[PDB]
RNA sequence: AAGCUAAGUUGAUAAUAAAUAAAUAUUGAAUACAUAUUAAAUAUGAAGUUGUUUUAAUAAGAUAAUUAAUCUGAUAAUUUU
RNA sequence: AGAGUAGAUAUUGUAAGCUAUGUUUGCCACCUUCGACUCAACAUUUCCUCUUGGUUGUAAAAGCUAAGAAGGGUU
RNA sequence: AAUAUUUAAAAUCAAAUAUAUAUAUAUUUGUUAAUAGAUAAUAUACGGAUCUUAAUAAUAAGAAUUAUUUA
RNA sequence: AGGUAAAUAAUCUAAAGGGAAACAGCCCAGAUUAAGAUAUAAAGUUCCUAAUAAAUAAUAAGUGAAAUAAAUAUUAAAAU
């Protein structure tokens, strides 16, 4: 390994609290295509905007993958996830079988909130 | 009727404090330093003959120093200068040669006008002779050991054999124009460079030298000269320290 | 409209005392301390081109903060060039050759930017080991600050 | 001495001590189970 | 803690005093520190020492039963109850050299092997197998005699003092194995090795 | 013969001192014992370290003289230490 | 494990286990001269010299083994 | 206090989210550290300086390391 | 193996700019020409060097501080 990659085995304060705001973005995202979803549908069925917003029950996204982002055990939100899964990949080559998510190529991009039961 | 002067609160109201003695000090340098507890004078190398010894009947090289007109033209104190130590003077010189500057200094100190002058460091204030004094050959005692500085012979620009002993090339085998080369003078790119103080040929001689633990064989204040055993640095007529040797008592 | 008018005070170099013995910093943050003063970032004047920093006093530096194990552990390289003449003294030893504003000065040197000014900042910064010092009389001072300081220990000052 | 890695005490009389940053094992009775870790 | 815990009991002609120092000085760890400030002595008939001691540390001297206690601002601090049991026990060492005095016999054993007071007291001469001669001066404080040539005794105030000299002493020749042979400081002995 | 030379001659292998390494101790808790302390105190300890000695460089400081009928240098000549 | 008159750990240490080195023989293919003489510089994983621990296997003397140690020396 | 394991949130408990809802169900989160081991050849090599705080005493410093976070 | 052989994606190839000390291929981001007020990315905010203040724990080994070295040993710490 002459050529050297030099980057570090763990991530700074500052790494880390940009990759949980990151985290977060997503999630608001996702909420965001939830309610504007909700809105729509109590548009179509007869309510004004505000309604809509103020109404007690929200409707839930009936599209499979809206579904599954929305259900926490499939994709956690930041504050619901552990430390190690905002920082750490599974790997399973690793000693540890444990990487540091900024070792993955593209990770602000990519996202890879839940890792197995037991690594 | 005063100044007007302002001073700072931050070092009217500093709490004083004496700073700790460093080692890079001269006083600590002069603490430290092995020092002979006696002043020297200065000598020229007249020559050398043979020394015998009467009882036993052997025979010793020896240089013949002479002590003309040697005198204590000052001294140095640790107060003033660091250290101490005596300014020697030796010989006499006419005007013309001396500069107006030096002549004045020399009757400032009340000593004719010299032909060398040189210090004579020492241990404690107890050891500065008075100034103004005539040295003769009978400081010294018969039998006692002396330090020796002077400056060696000039050899010119010599080669690495003359030098550093170097032990050159074969004479016959093949050997073609290096025959009193040093060979290599470095290695093949780790050093890139050839490193300091790589012994290469330069100039030889002409450098001080203090030779230790030599016997005063004879001293004679009537031919003005101290016999000392063996050699000593330089040609004829040059400058010769002697003072107490600090290896041997 | 902002530069123009007299520039001469903002150019001067003022005298900056510090009594080690008072500040409680370590030896670093000290340092680091100091070298914004040496380059002249205080003051809004500056700028990168122009050398216009301050004098630094430095006195009872014999009383420094170092943390940890660093007095008898941290060691000071040196090399001339000459392979097998790395010299290396630790902290104690060479405070012991100099002093403790030797070690200041190295550590204000390496917090300075390297340049052709470097050298001249160094030069400003003047270490004491103990209390006494010839800047005595030139540390910046206001005559407010007169009333605080006692009559004679003004005079004495003088004096010295 | 016997200076290693592994530094466990072997008899009763043996008594471990830390001094200079190393684990010392000394011994009382037999002179053989000094030890010193690293 | 256990060790602090314990009253030391004072007799009348003995006086436990306390006092701050005329310059405190700090020790500094690495994370922790410890200021020196009062400074303990005890005053007695054979003679007077004292101990630096820190700041957290103070004394209770009761006029009942001549007892006197020791301690701790913080028992629950480590350092604070580490130097606590030592306090109080180096007290009681000065305590009991003030009024009795401590000893150190060392016996000499081997053809040869014996001390002698060579400076009238003031240096112990030690002849243990050694063509240059060995020895080494008395501190102030410490009282040297010789009972017999082969059986030296040290006596002092301070059991620190005494026994660091008389351990300096053995450090010449300490007992060898083969034969019980050298320099025996109190009670010491030796295993000896089977002859073979 | 001078000179130059080693086959020759003379001298040196630079102390005392200081702090240390491994190692050896004192008193002594934390931890009723024990423990030289990876606690506070107190000691020993190396052809090593710091130094010391020697050489070269540098020039803080010091003595003196200060527009010169002979101030200080250089150019020039006769030279070799 | 096992030798070591007895006792695995004075000294020795099977086969298997965990590392370091880049001093050997390889592998890769980014990259197209052995020895002698002369002068050596550096390292320490120390052969000698200095200090020291262990050695029913240190009585002594020779050793054996281990810690510090690169100042000087090493046909 | 002593002996012997484990270093764990699966179970267990605690806390939080979501469905009927002062409770139940489902989901998510929370379980050690230091030192030694440690190691070669132009030169210390976190990029370098340097970084572990301290009452008296500051209109004032007190990780610039590791872990979980905030503005 | 900086090895070799192919599979998928990206970049380099043919891509300047910021970060990663320096850096073809990593992390951001695609230079039409300027301007430099506002949002910023990755990465940073004691000084060198543009920018920082806090909270709660732990470390005392300069451990570590942008290139994490193993079995094992010792000393603690929790829980049972
Ligand atoms: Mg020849
Ligand atoms: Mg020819
Ligand atoms: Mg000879
Ligand atoms: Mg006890
Ligand atoms: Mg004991
Ligand atoms: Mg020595
Ligand atoms: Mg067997
Ligand atoms: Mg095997
Ligand atoms: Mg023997
Ligand atoms: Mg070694
Ligand atoms: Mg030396
Ligand atoms: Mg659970
Ligand atoms: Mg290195
Ligand atoms: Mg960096
Ligand atoms: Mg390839
Ligand atoms: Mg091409
Ligand atoms: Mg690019
Ligand atoms: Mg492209
Ligand atoms: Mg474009
Ligand atoms: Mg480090
Ligand atoms: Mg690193
Ligand atoms: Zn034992």
């Amino acid at each position: 390994g002459g050529l050297l990659w030099k980057i570090p085995w763990r991530m700074s304060t500052h790494q880390k609290t940009r990759q949980r705001e990151r985290l977060r973005n997503v999630d608001q995202v996702i909420k965001q295509l939830t309610l504007g979803l909700h809105v729509q549908r109590c548009q179509d069925k007869g309510l004004t905007y505000q309604e809509a917003m103020e109404s007690k029950k929200k409707y839930k996204p009936r599209s499979k993958s809206l579904r599954l982002l929305n259900k926490p055990s499939v994709f956690p939100k930041e504050n619901q996830m552990s430390s190690k899964d905002k920082y750490w990949t599974f790997d399973k080559k690793a000693v540890g079988y444990r990487k540091g998510i900024h070792k993955v190529p593209k990770w602000t991009k990519i996202s890879i909130r839940k890792a197995p039961k037991f690594f | 009727s005063t100044r007007p002067f302002l001073v700072a609160p931050s070092i009217a109201n500093s709490i004083t404090t004496e700073a700790p003695a460093i080692n890079h000090s001269p006083e600590l340098a002069n603490a430290r330093k092995w020092l002979p507890k006696r002043c020297g004078l200065i000598t020229r190398k007249k020559g050398m003959m043979p020394y015998f010894d009467k009882s036993t009947g052997e025979r010793s090289a020896a240089t013949i120093l002479e002590v003309n007109n040697v005198e204590v033209i000052m001294h140095r104190t640790s107060e003033v200068n660091g250290y101490f130590a005596c300014q020697v003077g030796y010989g006499s010189r006419h005007l013309s040669k001396v500069s107006r500057q030096m002549l004045g200094h020399f009757a400032s100190k009340v000593v004719n006008p010299k032909e060398h002058v040189a210090e004579f460091r020492v241990k404690d204030e107890k050891g500065l002779i008075p100034p103004g004094t005539l040295l003769k050959p009978s400081f010294f005692k018969e039998g006692q050991y002396v330090d020796v500085r002077s400056v060696s012979k000039g050899k010119g620009f010599t080669g690495v054999m003359k030098r550093y002993g170097f032990k050159g090339l074969r004479a016959s085998h093949g050997t073609s124009i290096m025959h009193r080369h040093g060979g290599s003078y470095g290695q093949n790119q780790d050093p890139g460079r050839v490193l300091p103080g790589r012994k290469m040929p330069g100039h030889m001689g002409n450098e001080h030298v203090t030779i230790q633990n030599v016997k005063v064989l004879k001293v004679d204040d009537e031919n003005n000269v101290i016999w000392v055993k063996g050699s000593v640095a330089g040609p004829k007529n040059s400058f010769v320290k002697i003072q107490d040797a600090i290896k041997k008592t | 409209s902002q530069k123009i008018g007299h520039s001469g005070l903002a150019f001067a170099r003022l005298w900056h005392h510090v009594d080690v013995a008072r500040d409680k910093r370590t030896l670093g943050r000290l340092a680091s301390a100091i070298a914004i003063t040496l380059i002249g970032r205080h003051k809004p004047v500056y700028h990168p081109s122009q050398d216009c920093g301050d004098y630094v006093v430095v006195t009872n530096c014999q009383k420094i903060r170092v943390t940890g194990k660093k007095f008898e552990q941290k060691t000071y390289w040196s090399h001339s060039g000459r392979p097998g003449q790395l010299k290396l003294q630790t902290m104690n030893k060479v405070v012991a050759d100099k002093g403790f504003g030797e070690i200041l000065k190295k550590a204000v040197s390496g917090m300075l930017p390297k340049n052709k000014l470097r050298k001249q900042r160094l030069d400003r910064l003047k270490v004491f080991d103990g209390s006494e010092n010839p800047y005595k009389q030139n540390i910046t001072a206001f005559a407010h600050e007169q009333s605080s300081i006692p009559e004679p220990l003004k005079e004495s000052i003088f004096n010295q | 001495f016997k200076v290693r890695t592994s530094v466990k005490k072997f008899c009763s009389d043996c008594y471990l001590v830390r001094r200079k940053g190393r684990v010392y094992i000394y011994c009382k009775s037999n002179k053989k189970h000094k030890q010193r870790q690293g | 803690s256990q060790v602090g815990s314990l009253p030391l009991y004072i007799s009348p002609e003995v006086q436990v005093s306390i006092n701050a120092l005329s310059m405190p000085r700090i020790i500094r760890k690495g994370r922790t520190s410890m200021n020196i400030s009062q400074n303990i002595t005890v005053k007695g008939p054979k003679g007077e020492l004292s101990v630096e001691v820190p700041d957290f540390l103070h004394l209770d001297k009761d006029e009942k039963h001549g007892k006197i206690n020791v301690t701790v601002q913080n028992s629950e601090d480590k350092h604070q109850r580490s130097m606590w049991g030592t306090v109080r026990s180096l007290i009681n060492n000065h305590i009991i050299g003030v009024t009795e005095g401590h000893l150190a016999v060392l016996r000499f054993v081997g053809t040869g092997y014996r001390a002698q007071l060579e400076n009238d007291g003031k240096f112990v001469n030690v002849k243990v197998g050694a063509s240059i001669k060995q020895g080494l001066d008395v501190p102030e404080g410490i009282v040297v005699k010789t009972p017999a040539p082969t059986s030296l005794i040290i006596e002092g105030c301070n059991k620190q003092q005494v026994l660091l000299f008389a351990a300096k002493l053995r450090k010449f020749h300490p007992p060898e194995p083969y034969k019980g042979k050298g320099i025996y400081v109190n009670d010491e002995t030796i295993k000896l090795k089977d002859k073979k």
